[PDB]
């Protein structure tokens, strides 16, 4: 089968803190002597629109309580950075990892470390949709939970949880304070934009099906990438760029992309009780990287 | 309709 | 939605070590001055039974090379403990956590830290089936990957990966060396036993569906736990116990277990074309604990 | 057959 897996979370776990301001408490990212967290922690309203410039002017540093475990951290200063606050504290996080900031692109996968009250509670893998939204699992208190990728010893922080749209899906900002998908830091009515199936991930999935003996749906026809692309844009699917990353998967199945692309057009909104690897629909969840890594352990 | 977490 | 999530893995990551014997290399669990790993690390077989008593008698300590990162641990002695080896080493694991050994029961969920070459590679949640098997995701090199649960600051080690049955499911031993389900650590023909849906987990799932607005499938009828149990045993489902643990979920839905049991009977191996939270059948995956934790954040 | 990992 095919599992969504998370990378090991240990390196990120000790950077998580509790940021309580007044009666609001959420999670902050505690790197060096700075704590990043969602700016709405300093707001007095959560269900009505917020004037953040006024909230910043009324801010009192002694109303902050920041803690790592049961160890409390004195607040030095605070500045506003997009949908975030930079908070300076009295000491470095000795366990600060080698890290960078990186903004995720649609289709790319990363890890979510779900946090509550400044403590890591769960870790799971997610995939950034064309929406610039994600289907996370968050409840009250989860805000400030970090999204990350571990790449050759380096932690790439890419997400801090901010918001749940009415559809149940989730939006965060990157570590630069920029809300993904241009979403707004307010409790206003915001309908989740239209999104498309990321076709490259769908291809990876169908490849995974071929490898594990699922071949009933394989089509007899084939289509060129660019002729598929002109169909995809009108059928709620993304375009396919370079197919080189599919070389390993093609080599092991003897099936090329052109034939998978054709099978997708016949499987789009059409199955008939059929199911591939336990899916009744085309899934967007897994990248080629994840599929190759999970079946063969190569990058 | 969007709730802050 | 309902996600299989893993608990944070950091506390376990520093207990993982590479255990090499001759040519063979897998993963070991490194607690105190002892390293636990699957005993088949000293055997070399492909199609025939292994005489482990003989392999142990021929065992040479200087053929071991054990490492934590690039730090090598000198081997002192080795003894056999069920399907495992107790390898005494040069030094103490300074990062040894507060831990216990616990053998999992059918229906219970725990975490898997997938390891390769002595390094943690991925973490995901699993559930022990009535089979005493799990549906993991393991490839070559994964043996010795630990299973664990974190309970009130205590790490409960419950699994070391040993084996993949022909059906694709997986078997490990507990940390006492006892193979789950009495399976054997041999490459012999071993058919995956019959298994039943763990009804209590299914109940948790249906509660989760009610909570997320999925109420089409509810039956108006009821059966007592005592009569459902006598039906369940002949229809591939486990018996229902104390049901007290469903109080929180019942209170949140105003629906009792008896009525859910009735829904189950009408549903079991006879779903329509409809789905329930994206599931086409009753799922065994989630415990009441996981459901309550994920929806409300209480334990 | 069973496969030792």
């Amino acid at each position: 089968g095919l599992r969504k897996m998370a990378q090991p979370s240990g390196v990120v776990e000790k950077c998580i803190v509790r940021v309580c301001y007044g009666n609001m408490a959420l999670n902050g990212l505690w790197l060096g002597d700075i704590v990043m967290c969602p700016r709405h922690v300093i707001a007095s309203s959560t269900t009505s629109t917020i004037d953040y410039d006024y909230a910043l002017s009324v801010l009192r540093l002694h109303n902050f309580s920041i803690s790592s475990g049961n160890v409390f951290l004195g607040v030095v200063s605070a500045t506003m950075r997009g949908a975030l606050l930079q908070i300076k504290v009295n000491q470095n996080n000795v366990h600060t990892p080698k890290y960078t900031y990186r903004t995720v692109r649609p289709g790319e996968s990363f890890n979510i470390l779900a946090c509550y009250d400044g403590a890591a509670a769960g870790v799971y893998g997610v995939n950034m949709r064309s929406n610039y939204t994600i289907r996370g699992s968050f409840i009250n208190g989860a805000c400030g939970s970090p999204g990350y990728n571990i790449n050759n010893g380096t932690v790439e922080f890419c997400y801090l949880h901010q918001l749940e749209l009415g559809s149940g899906c989730h939006v965060g900002s990157d570590l630069d304070g920029v809300m993904y998908g241009g979403y707004e830091d307010q409790p206003t009515l915001q309908v989740e934009g239209a999104s498309s199936l990321f076709t490259e991930n769908v291809l990876a999935f169908l490849y995974a099906a071929l490898i594990n003996g699922s071949t009933w749906w394989l089509s007899s026809s084939r289509i060129a990438v660019d002729r598929f692309n002109e169909w995809a844009v009108h059928n709620g699917m993304t375009t396919v760029g370079n197919t080189d990353c599919f070389s390993i998967l093609a080599a092991k199945t003897g099936v090329d992309v052109q034939r998978l692309l054709a099978s997708i057009q016949s499987l789009h909104k059409n199955f008939g009780g059929k199911q591939i690897l336990g899916h009744t629909s085309l899934t967007d969840e897994f990248t080629t990287g994840e599929v190759v890594r999970q079946m063969y352990g190569v990058n | 309709x969007a709730v802050l977490x």
